[PDB]
């Protein structure tokens, strides 16, 4: 997640001083700057599992179309449920199912 | 429904033809047979072609 | 670098068309433009984007 | 109540095939076309406008004409002698015409001037057959038979030539 | 440190004339802006019977003459209200109903409009004044109203589902009409009448 | 040197799969980079295989580094041969 | 073909809200509603909005070919009026819950009576029908959002010589 | 119904059969016809005889040009404040294509609250010449939309005491976005706006007073009709 | 709108759009700052829906470094109007009214006509961004060209309608032509003659 400028609504760029050695949240079209939190000035993920489960909505019950079990609910436990396999559409995407209660609408797994 | 991986789901013909077909298998039967077609009829011309440049 | 190119342009000075040469120079971010029969020299800044259309318009403002 | 057997969803079809036919998104296409498009068409750039400041005193002058309604007709024959007659479509098939109707135009013009009209024909359109504007639509089946036209046909097709 | 711009002082001595408010809002300074749907108007006017009779517009047009039938029938309104002890009172036809689970509904007469809210921020009333040229704020608008419907089944929805419904189905533009006579008639004599002239023109002007 | 950092966990198991050492993969990074820069390596037995690094405005520059270390570093293997399996052949002697 | 303003109209009646009042951070679980291609505002109920706009076509206050869909994966309502699409005519199973004919076809043996006859017990045809709510047109879009009985015998739960049909055991009960 | 006889008739049915709010036992006679939910409040819906004269817009910022988002503006002007309910717009344009919108406020709290209660409280003939002089604080770019009917929009007030409801008609929609002033243009920036503006509360003259009365005579004529 | 850049090549990914009279691709930040809208976080705002999603913003931060060296609404439209393919030579104010006419019309018309109303354009560029960013990070598969729900069949109403449209505007063209060369002779035209 990256910050915008309190003033202008620009992007705030992490910027270092020479003499403070500190990191700072800089924006570039003015001159805030503000104290930057934690040093994770950059990730990437090679590989990647968001939007597998991220692909969920609160009215997915009220799909004609998608199948019924009678998996049991972890948290309330009803009798009927919701299943689909994953959102994401890669080559390398497991076959595993996510269920969707009728009463909580959560997603949960067999295993 | 959705994600339907059973074999009368996805086109396998458990019928015969003495049987009887019943529409889904009739109409997944038709796309096989619609590939055949554009198959034969899409390749004779780079066979012919091929063996034009062979004779020559 | 600087980068040379013939341009269709006119100048305004002695009226003669395509006789305009657009030279950019992107390491120190300057743009000439020369009149090849009138000789004159037109200097205006360059950024990252520009092209020869933007020095033309840049010389056009500054003519008038 | 009680179950739907398959004579009833054959009924249904039945009924299906009464009201609508075989060849009705033709017919339904064309009405709409005869119907609202040519006027649509004809509105899309409803003014022509011809400026002349003439200086020859300065007089603007503005050359304006406006496009109206859109009148049809049934199809008509006219002949070499000058004569015209209702034409049918067999008469067309027989004698190589092209079985079409005239279409009217309103033109308006006005004299703009500062200091400081009616039924054009635009041409013939072609009818498809047994459609709204043919002449077949309202024959019954013994006028149809008067007329060597053949009660199984649907039509949905043009004469031309 | 955006130092601030503006460090003249000068200073304009305008002095702005307030009325007293007939109403004086308590607790919270908040609004609730509402959008007028098609099927409701408003008549600030006060209701004259007699005009109201004597305006009353026929159309050809069935849906047309339904529309304004229906508005005309929904529209909010307010009269004087002789009083029994002698005295004129303000009487409306226009009631806000709350239920038991805080929703408001809009009613008028026996028509019944729910209200759907929606918190907006940053929303606020001001009052324009144009002789001097700035505007005055009023109070805040926290919540953006919208008007539904009660149900199917109330008079309004079918009255509305009907015209709309009957209004798309009359479309007819094009107007028919009888032949005569040869189409290309008109424009083969005036060529010949065109030609005439144009000889009689050019022997003019050779005779000239 | 530089306060940047450069850290980059590895998964374990494929790195157990292809049969690789952590201190391989340091000597190639040092090979292919001399002392320009600073590398450690977190031990066989940690909890998270990873591998830092410290160069000797320069955000910019560390991150081509590190898209340029992550595309054309080549542990071992022929370049090319991208996949490779085995077969069983029957022949007759 | 059919105009666009009354579904415009019906849409801003139920609650639509337009696009200038539409604030991303706030509208987390809003609906986009897109009419003939151009998205038009947001919904925060669109159940509701489905619902009555589907019960408004099948009574025929709207035009029968108009596409209702309502995506609810990519939280998408959109509306169809344009011309050139083709659909083809089905029977409506009644689905409501709340009512006692859940499960079963909306077409009785008394609209097919009404057919044979020819008129209404106080012209009965095929439009007849269609404006009563026991049959509606769908085209290939709105058919992606919906569950087909193949014959009216598969809507209620060892010959050598009839064919087999499918079991459709993948699912516990089907709606 | 096409009888304007039967339409009048239906108009007076509707205006007879409204519920009294004190009659409880009519109110919860009420039920929704869908809900199926008893009545719990009413209130009648009245419109405002005293602002009709005044012309009414509605406000708003577009995007970065919140209040809440700029957290220094805020600060500064207090985490409902009284100095954003007593704040002033001036609307000046230089020329067609530039134009933009000054904002002013009193950065004292007591100031502003002082100023608030003398505003709310107007109900006599007297008023205290309170001379509140308001900072500027920021500028935005403005568009405007007009609404084709009067009573487009709508704000809707309440008065729990009398059971009533009082609405006020709205003209148009002014947007604003925030604005980045030029550097090349500050010194014309300078000579725009002013960095104070003083307020005086007085008395209205009598000819608007008079001028205010005559156009209210179109909405109530029976109090304020002149003789 | 193309999304140059190929996956780990040519450094970053950049999102270029495509303008209808305009001679080379333009970056989505300058047409979106073109159209009314500077700051850089409410294109954000427009583009995605879900703060979380810290790829898409990813995807989008080479885009807003591109985009960066324009910082206002009218030299986003002056750099419109430079590539506009007009005329050569023409002048500053000029270029930006030819910019602002090509960005009413002719960009997205089925949304709009008017002038004030881009609003509307601006969140459909944001969701036309946002499902190309959902296309390109997998999350979605390529729309199916062959599906038939996207097809429509054209009958005999509107080919005729598109034939009688060549056909109207060729006669209009003639009468045109007629007119201007009948008011030479300055007459009282029947205007009967002008129709063929
Ligand atoms: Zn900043
Ligand atoms: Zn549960
Ligand atoms: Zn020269």
């Amino acid at each position: 997640s990256f910050r915008f400028c309190l003033e202008c609504n620009n992007m705030l760029y992490p910027k270092e001083d020479k003499e403070n050695q500190r990191l700072l949240y800089s924006c570039r079209n003015c001159d805030y700057t503000e104290l930057a939190e934690d040093p994770k000035v950059y990730r990437h993920e090679l590989i990647t599992n968001i939007g597998e489960t991220a692909g969920i909505v609160d009215d997915i019950g009220q799909d004609p179309t998608l199948p019924r079990s009678d998996k049991e609910c972890p948290e309330c436990h009803s009798r009927d449920c919701v299943f689909f396999q994953s959102q994401q559409r890669r080559k390398d995407t497991n076959m595993t199912l996510f269920y969707v209660c009728l009463n909580c609408k959560k997603t949960f797994r067999d295993e | 429904t959705k994600d339907d991986f059973s074999p009368e789901s996805k086109g396998f013909v458990e019928n015969s033809y003495l049987r009887g077909l019943t529409p889904q298998e009739f109409f997944f039967h038709a796309m096989a047979g619609r590939e055949g077609l554009i198959d034969t009829a899409v390749k004779t011309a780079e066979t012919g072609y091929i063996q034009r440049r062979l004779v020559k | 670098i600087k980068q040379k190119l013939e341009t269709q342009f006119t100048c305004l000075f002695c009226n003669h068309d395509n006789s305009v040469v657009c030279t950019l120079d992107k390491k120190n971010s300057i743009g000439l433009l020369e009149c090849k029969k009138c000789n004159l020299s037109f200097q205006a800044p360059i950024n990252s984007l520009s092209q020869p259309i933007d020095i033309y318009s840049d010389w056009i403002d500054a003519c008038e | 109540d009680d179950t739907i057997t398959t004579e009833d969803c054959w009924t249904v079809i039945s009924a299906f095939f009464e009201e609508k036919g075989l060849v009705s998104q033709q017919l339904d296409s064309f009405d709409e076309f005869m119907e609202t498009s040519i006027q649509d068409l004809v509105w899309e750039e409803p003014r022509l406008i011809l400026d002349q400041p003439a200086q020859h005193d300065n007089i603007n002058k503005r050359y304006e004409i406006r496009f109206g309604k859109i009148y049809l007709s049934r199809p008509t024959m006219t002949e070499a002698d000058g004569t015209t007659h209702a034409m049918f479509p067999q008469e067309a098939r027989l004698r190589n015409l092209t079985y079409s109707s005239p279409v009217y135009l309103d033109m308006e013009k006005s004299m703009f001037t500062s200091i400081d009209g009616n039924k054009v024909h635009i041409g013939k359109v072609p009818i498809m057959l047994r459609s709204k504007f043919c002449s077949l639509r309202t024959l019954d089946e013994v006028d149809l038979y008067k007329m060597k036209e053949c009660p199984y046909d649907m039509g949905g097709y043009f004469v031309i030539n | 440190h955006t130092k601030s711009v503006y460090d003249n002082g000068e200073t304009l001595d305008i002095s702005l004339p307030i009325h007293p408010k007939s109403h004086i809002p308590q607790g919270k300074q908040d609004r609730w802006v509402v959008k007028l749907p098609d099927f409701l108007d408003i008549n600030a006017e006060p209701f004259d019977p007699r005009p109201f009779e004597m305006n009353v517009k026929t159309h050809e047009d069935k849906n047309q003459e339904l529309l304004d039938k229906l508005i005309a029938v929904n529209t909010v309104r307010w009269r004087y209200a002789k009083s029994e002890t002698g005295g004129i009172f303000k009487e409306t036809n226009s009631q806000i109903i709350q239920w038991e689970d805080g929703t408001y509904s809009l009613r008028v007469g026996s028509e019944i409009f729910d209200m759907f809210t929606t918190n907006t921020d940053d929303n606020y009333l001001v009052s324009e004044h144009n002789e001097e040229g700035i505007l005055m704020t009023e109070s805040t608008l926290s919540k953006s109203v919208k008007l539904v419907p009660a149900s199917f089944q109330s008079t309004t929805h079918q009255k509305l589902a009907k015209a709309l419904s009957a209004k798309q189905k009359k479309e007819s533009y094009a107007r028919s009409v009888v032949t005569k006579e040869d189409p290309e008639e008109r424009q083969r004599r005036l060529e010949s009448q065109e030609n005439e002239r144009y000889r009689l023109e050019r022997r003019r002007k050779q005779a000239e | 040197q530089s306060p940047w950092l450069l850290r980059l966990e590895l998964d374990r198991a494929r790195m157990l799969d292809k049969q690789l050492t952590m201190n391989q993969v340091a000597d190639k990074i040092s090979e292919v980079f001399s002392d320009d820069l600073f590398v450690m390596w977190s031990e066989d037995n940690a909890d998270k295989l990873i591998i830092r690094c410290r160069v000797i405005e320069e955000d910019q520059m560390l991150k081509r580094i590190e898209a340029h270390m992550l595309d054309l570093i080549a542990l071992r293997g022929i370049p090319g041969i991208s996949k490779v399996y085995m077969v069983k052949h029957k022949v007759s002697v | 073909g059919s105009p666009s303003e009354p579904i415009i109209n019906f849409l801003e009646e139920w609650g639509m809200e337009p696009l200038e009042d539409y604030d991303p951070a706030q509208h987390t679980k809003s609906t986009r509603i897109f009419v003939n291609g151009v998205w038009t505002g947001i919904h925060r109920d669109p159940s509701m909005l489905v619902s009555t706009m589907r019960d408004l076509r099948r009574s025929g206050a709207i035009s029968p070919e108009v596409s209702i869909i309502r995506d609810i994966r990519e939280r998408e309502f959109k509306i169809f009026t344009d011309v050139g699409r083709v659909y083809r005519p089905l029977f409506i199973v009644e689905d409501d819950e709340s009512k006692d004919n859940k499960g079963e076809l909306r077409i009785t043996k008394e609209h097919i009576r009404k057919i044979q006859q020819g008129y209404d017990d106080d012209v009965y045809g095929w439009s007849s029908l269609v404006t009563s709510g026991v049959i509606e047109y769908v085209d290939g879009e709105e058919e992606e959002t919906i569950m087909i009985a193949m014959t009216p015998e598969d809507l209620q739960t060892n010959d050598t010589a009839k064919r087999i049909k499918p079991e459709m055991s993948t699912s516990s009960h089907h709606t | 119904d096409t009888n304007p006889r039967s339409q009048l008739h239906s108009v007076e049915r509707t205006f007879d059969e409204v519920i009294d709010p004190r009659n409880k036992n009519r109110l919860q006679s009420l039920i929704h016809p869908r809900k199926k939910i008893k009545a719990v409040k009413a209130w009648h819906f009245f419109p405002d005889t005293s602002t009709f004269d005044q012309v009414f817009h509605s406000l708003k910022f577009v995007g970065s040009a919140s209040l809440s988002k700029d957290r220094p503006l805020n600060e500064q002007l207090g985490q409902v404040n009284a100095s954003i309910l007593t704040s002033l717009f001036k609307p000046i344009e230089i020329n067609p294509h530039n134009k933009w919108i000054s904002l002013y406020a009193v950065t004292d709290k007591l100031s502003a609250e002082s100023f608030r209660k003398s505003f709310n409280s107007i109900k006599d003939d007297n008023i205290v010449n309170r001379h509140v002089i308001y900072d500027h604080i920021k500028d935005f770019d403005q568009m405007f939309r007009g609404h084709k009917k009067l009573f487009e929009d709508f704000a809707i007030s309440f008065d729990d005491i009398s059971d009533r409801a009082f609405f006020v008609p709205i003209v148009g929609r002014l947007e604003l976005k925030k604005k980045r002033i030029v550097p090349g243009l500050v010194d014309m920036v300078n000579r725009t706006n002013y960095a104070h503006i003083r307020m005086d509360l007085r008395n209205p003259s009598t000819q608007e007073t008079a001028i205010r009365d005559s156009r209210r005579e179109q909405y109530d004529p029976v109090n304020y009709s002149s003789i | 709108i193309k999304l140059y850049g190929r996956e780990d090549k040519g450094t970053g990914r950049t999102i270029k759009a495509t303008l209808p009279y305009v001679k080379q691709d333009i970056p989505i930040v300058i047409v979106f700052r073109a159209l009314g809208v500077v700051p850089d976080g409410e294109i954000l705002q427009h583009i995605c829906y879900d703060e979380n999603d810290w790829q898409m913003l990813e995807m989008l931060k080479p885009c807003i470094e591109e985009g960066f060296v324009i910082q206002d609404k009218e030299v986003a439209l002056d750099f419109i109007g430079r590539r506009g393919s007009a005329a050569l030579g023409i002048r500053r104010e000029k270029r930006i009214q030819y910019a602002k006419d090509i960005l009413q019309k002719e960009l997205l018309p089925h949304i709009t006509q008017e002038e004030g109303f881009e609003t509307r354009k601006t969140f459909f560029l944001g969701y036309m961004v946002n499902r190309l960013l959902l296309c390109a990070l997998e999350r979605k598969d390529q729309d199916d060209r062959d599906h038939f729900g996207k097809k429509r069949l054209d009958l005999a109403g509107p080919l005729l309608a598109n034939l009688f449209r060549i056909l109207f505007r060729k006669l209009t063209r003639e009468i045109y032509r007629y007119m201007q060369r009948c008011i030479e002779t300055d007459r009282d035209f029947n205007l009967n003659l002008a129709v063929k």
